[PDB]
């Protein structure tokens, strides 16, 4: 889930 | 945080604009709705920065910060553009490269009735003169008040930018009776915003089922919920 | 017009208490939805009347009136409810004879999700303790503001409406700076009742084309125009 | 036409 990874891996 | 500080700090937070070029020749119904949802997926992540940047958004739970962006997240797209519109009447300013006439809308069945709405709604916040400042606190309630204890921080941090939309109308310097005017003439407006998101969101929905246009990755994913 | 006669006129327009003549008895998948649906015409009558009760609306063009009326209704219907249960937490006060919870919205697929919607934003008024006056201005808001010669006097009546809100709030005694915050919180929540009557559409359209309910006359009519 | 007939009677 690309959502996710933007809110907490970017 | 004080509210002009919380202003300041939304000012800074505003997401750079997205550069997305026009077609070579005259739209069709796949060109338009390619170019839309291009945007769109593009501005998605630079939203997503944004509302990292709100004060107190990172310390909801991801659960809720998650939730909130996926109800709203059309809303705020359809806000920006129609701010961006505010001085070209007539004309939808989505991009520097892409200002769409409201006539252009008749290449995809079912989307003049949605510039229609978008160009009603923003004459409007021209009628009213929205400014930026106001601009910015409006669209940060629109991420804070899609609640659609992290409840009780949502519910401090819609306040906190509520106050400092009161500061900077208060700042304008009307009388206080026009002052609460103002303030609900402005949150009046949000039902609009909304109504024209719904529409358009629906028709997204519609002409990916019919694959009218490929649908997928950021904006794919936020469009399922 | 003062502010506060305005506001009296809406007390004036507000339609009577509807009962659905039901006699006491457990509620069923089949029951429950007639219940509504039967309950939603009947508010749907009272609705009209009081609309045109509101001053200078029947100076409207027919067709603005028709068209605020078609747009709002549900929504007018359900900040009726919100109203009705506000000080019975956990319930939804649709009328005398349907009080319904949320064990109970399970037994159709799709309801309970609404319950909790409405109950939710129920209970979200009554913390912020809703009075009276400002639930009058606020549903008076929500078909005035419904809009998606005339269109100017509909303007100068949103304003009139809206004029006696801030005036409703002014009067309780808080603060200025109090009184803004509970204007802004007030309005917000009309995003959240505008997000659960379209789900309530949604709900009942899917139920007309099945056949599961029957669609009374007007309810029918008002439920195909705003789908339209 | 049931809307409208209840608009402009009383
Ligand atoms: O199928 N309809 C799709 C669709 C997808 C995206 C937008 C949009 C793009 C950029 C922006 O900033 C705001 C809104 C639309 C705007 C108006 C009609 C339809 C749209
Ligand atoms: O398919 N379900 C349809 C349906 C039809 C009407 C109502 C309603 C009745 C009275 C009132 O005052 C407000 C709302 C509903 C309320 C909640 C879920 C579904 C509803």
């Amino acid at each position: 889930h690309k959502l996710v990874q933007l809110l907490t891996t970017t | 945080l004080s509210p002009e500080q919380l202003v300041l700090t939304l000012l800074e937070a505003e997401p750079p604009h997205v550069l997305i070029s026009r077609p070579s020749a005259p739209f069709t119904e796949a060109s338009m709705m390619m170019s839309l949802t291009k945007l769109a997926d593009k501005e998605l992540v630079h939203m997503i920065s944004w509302a990292k940047k709100i004060p107190g958004f990172v310390e909801l739970s991801l659960f809720d910060q998650v939730r909130l962006l996926e109800s709203c997240w059309m809303e705020v797209l359809m806000m920006g553009l129609m701010w961006r519109s505010i001085d070209h009447p007539g004309k939808l300013i989505f991009a520097p490269d892409l200002v769409l006439d409201r006539d252009e809308g008749k290449c995809v069945e079912g989307i003049l009735e949605i510039f229609d709405m978008l160009l009603a709604t923003t004459s409007r916040f021209r009628e009213l003169k929205l400014q930026h400042k106001e601009y910015l606190c409006v669209k940060a309630m629109i991420l804070l008040n899609s609640s659609m204890d992290s409840s009780r921080k949502l519910a401090h941090l819609l306040n906190a930018v509520t106050d400092a939309l009161v500061w900077v109308i208060a700042k304008s310097g009307i009388s206080s009776q026009q002052q609460s005017m103002r303030l609900a003439n402005l949150l009046m407006l949000l039902s609009h915003v909304r109504h024209a998101s719904n529409k358009g969101m629906e028709h997204l929905l519609n002409m990916k089922c019919k694959n009218v246009v490929p649908v997928y990755d950021l904006l794919l994913e936020m469009l399922n919920a």
